[PDB]
């Protein structure tokens, strides 16, 4: 409990590609069919984002910065991440902020967390109707002098285990202005092996949350004393950086295609012209 | 064509732009403010357009 | 030669929101025994466009007003989405430091106001209530740290941190000081010290439904002609037509090319109505010289 | 390279309100000569201190500066300074011609010009006398107190 | 219409004592309506006004 | 060409006028004084340039 794995080794942050990714709705506005060019906090396309994995003796958890935004793509079957630690010290020291999706509503509590070594929860004897309902909650014995309490809308998540090609997608963008929590939120299926599915997609809002508490630091709870191991498990880590993307609307509202000005010289073309097709010229 | 085109939707996005004011459509702006506090974002708009 | 331009003017005027749920709670609050300190301040949302019309307080029945855009008998046209009440207590000098966008000891160390902040700042004199004898050391301030608060940061922490440039290393000694200090309100002295508890509304405008709108409810709607419409806060005049145009649930309107209202929802039913301007044109005379006819 | 070795800004005194940066960030920054300026005003002329603006003690008295970004460092001397009856040691010039530019001054205590007719120095001819003293009484508020 | 000239700038009275406005401001300052309230007090009761 | 050097001359000389300003750097008001303060005099210059 208190001394870690033996075989527990952290990787350094590896990089990756990332394609289409980190296209979403910049603000309330329905529009049809124009093309509007924005600036607001943005992860910049074929920029590099962590790498990381799991698979059948290593389990790497490190700390990154919350500071100049983030990004959150997780590509899981049974969907292990319930949530996410949010804080500035990360303890009971100062106030962190938890939030936490059961697959039934989501969670919000800031209170004193007393930590336990070794965050997880667990599911027993299984063999008949197994339904994978919550057993034991082992994460959190005790807490106390809570500033701040919160419970969402009920919403849907399957949480049972299928077959076959990879079922479910969660995309979610977390960014923080002026003390105002920004969540938006995508969920999609697609049809993939190994890596990322070739396409494009924008993501939704979820909540707005008038928090306002400063978070310089974030991290990950994993949720599937030697014998107990981690599932295989995919998550994403992109850095938000305030670009400028033009948007593409098609007649029903939906982003079809982005375009970011400052990622290649023909896209600089893109955006000082505003469409999509640059005559020829210097 | 282009041309005449092109200057109409420069129009367009005049009528977009905010010109230093709170919003860039108007009817927020006459809905909102009484009068005499709305006529500092109206002599900007005026001037402006 | 053109002359005027010929327009046509609305017959009538359509406001459609649905039925009263409740009424949000501004005079249960002011009469609650006791708030926050400046930086811990209690906030509770409760939505909706219309509060309550019947007990309005707003008109010269409190000690301070300082307002801003418009005041709240002016506010049951206009329909937003959030309501932030901030409870905090502050002493008679303070009140002169709370303004979006502008320094000082309680702005920058406690709380300063967002330059999006569109409502009215309410204070009230606590003398007869929150005054205690020798002083109430129950509220606090946070009077120094170690740097400065975006708008809307709140920072609770009581403990004993650096106070000058140089570090002690937690625990008070080695020349450091306890951040934290209490207000010393006597009521005998004159109004710097006097008490005000200071009652701040945070608005924000954006597309989310509001539900409860005036004495007012139905107004049964009338379609195909130009009338004036406020939907949401929205005042304009157009025609009022079905369209394909498809809304995601929670989206209540769109804008045009021109950022100007394209096609707005239903706040009471299920409906999508587009916006068309009526039409309307110049007008031209064609007449002959003044030496020939008058024609 | 103003002296850092001895430093007693830090919470030595009653009462600290400060714009701009501190004597700790100070160091980023390059000033020529720091002068240390000390001066004493009722606690009604405190909220008509405002950067660059308007007031009773700006366009006739004194106007600070546009350029000051340093800590305004207060101690509360309303138990010394102050005297029963009103404290007849300092001078103000309540009311003057016309209004003063950023960064004036006009220190004369003499007898001059009180309205729109001119009674050439000593006081008589209808004209009153320009000068006031403070009223400075130890059991009224806060905007009585010397500061 | 009425001349303060005589009232003031000869100075034929024992004494005067204005409130909120300078004696000399009086000439380009004025208001609405004007009135004259007369009574006649004793020296020591001079002060209590 | 000298028609279009002293063009040019003027478009650059017209950058040293205050244009109802305290100065005409940038840099020096956005060093002194905040922003809510300072976008009426950055809009008095974007009016003027």
């Amino acid at each position: 409990q208190c001394v870690n794995f033996t075989t527990r080794t952290q990787l350094p942050p590896a990089y990756t590609n990332s394609f289409t990714r980190g296209v979403y709705y910049p603000d309330k506005v329905f529009r049809s069919s124009v093309l509007h060019s924005t600036q607001d906090l943005f992860l910049p396309f074929f920029s590099n984002v962590t790498w990381f994995h799991a698979i059948h003796k290593r389990f790497a958890n490190p700390v990154l910065p919350f500071n100049d935004g983030v990004y959150f793509a997780s590509t899981e079957k049974s969907n292990i991440i319930r949530g996410w630690i949010f804080g500035t010290t990360l303890d009971s020291k100062t106030q962190s902020l938890l939030i936490v999706n059961n697959a039934t509503n989501v969670v919000i509590k800031v209170c004193e967390f007393q930590f336990c070594n070794d965050p997880f929860l667990g599911v027993y004897y299984h063999k008949n109707n197994k339904s994978w309902m919550e057993s034991e909650f082992r994460v959190y014995s005790s807490a106390n002098n809570c500033t701040f309490e919160y419970v969402s809308q009920p919403f849907l998540m399957d949480l049972e285990g299928k077959q076959g090609n990879f079922k479910n997608l969660r995309e979610f963008v977390f960014k923080n202005i002026d003390g105002y929590f920004k969540i938006y939120s995508k969920h999609t299926p697609i049809n993939l092996v190994r890596g990322l599915p070739q396409g494009f997609s924008a993501l939704e809002p979820l909540v707005d949350l008038p928090i306002g508490i400063n978070i310089t630091r974030f991290q990950t709870l994993h949720i599937s004393s030697s014998g107990w191991t981690a599932g295989a498990a995919a998550y994403y880590v992109g850095y938000l950086q305030p670009r400028t993307f033009l948007l593409k609307y098609n007649e029903n509202g939906t982003i079809t295609d982005a375009v970011d000005c400052a990622l290649d010289p023909l896209s600089e073309t893109k955006c000082t012209l505003k469409s999509f097709t640059v005559e020829k010229g210097i | 064509v282009n041309q005449n085109a092109q200057a109409l939707n420069t129009l367009v996005k005049q009528l977009s732009s905010n010109f230093g004011a709170i919003s860039s459509v108007l009817n927020d702006i006459l809905s909102r403010l009484d009068p005499p506090e709305a006529e500092v974002q109206i002599d900007r708009l005026i001037t402006g357009r | 030669y053109q002359t005027s331009n010929f327009r046509v003017q609305p017959t009538e005027s359509i406001v459609r929101f649905p039925n009263i749920t409740n009424l949000c709670p501004f005079g249960e609050v002011f009469n609650a025994t006791r708030f926050a300190s400046v930086y811990a301040w209690n906030r509770k949302r409760i939505s909706n466009c219309v509060a309550d019309y019947s007990v309005l307080y707003n008109s010269a029945s409190f000690s301070t007003f300082k307002c801003y855009g418009v005041s709240p008998t002016k506010l049951n046209d206009l329909c937003f989405t959030n309501v932030y009440a901030d409870s905090f207590v502050i002493r008679g000098d303070e009140v002169r430091q709370i303004a979006p966008g502008q320094t000082g000891n309680i702005a920058d160390y406690n709380y300063k106001l967002p330059d999006d902040f569109t409502g009215c700042v309410i204070a009230w004199n606590s003398n007869n209530l929150d005054s205690k004898v020798g002083g109430n050391y129950n509220y606090l301030y946070r009077l120094f740290r170690k740097s400065n608060l975006k708008p809307f940061e709140r920072d609770i922490s009581t403990e004993i941190y650096q106070a000058g440039s140089t570090p002690c290393n937690g625990v008070k000694g080695f020349n450091c000081y306890f951040p934290l200090q209490s207000y010393g309100f006597q009521p005998t002295y004159g109004v710097g010290y006097q008490p005000y508890r200071v009652v701040v509304l945070s608005f924000e405008l954006l597309h989310a439904p509001a539900t409860v709108c005036g004495p007012k409810k139905s107004t049964n709607l009338v379609k195909n002609k130009c009338v004036n419409f406020n939907f949401n806060g929205l005042t304009g005049t157009g025609v009022l037509t079905e369209s394909n145009k498809k809304f995601l649930p929670f989206q209540q309107f769109g804008r045009d090319i021109a950022d100007t209202t394209d096609a707005v929802r239903d706040p009471q039913t299920l409906e999508i109505l587009d916006i068309t301007p009526c039409s309307f044109g110049g007008v031209s005379v064609i007449t002959p010289g003044t030496n020939t006819s008058n024609q």
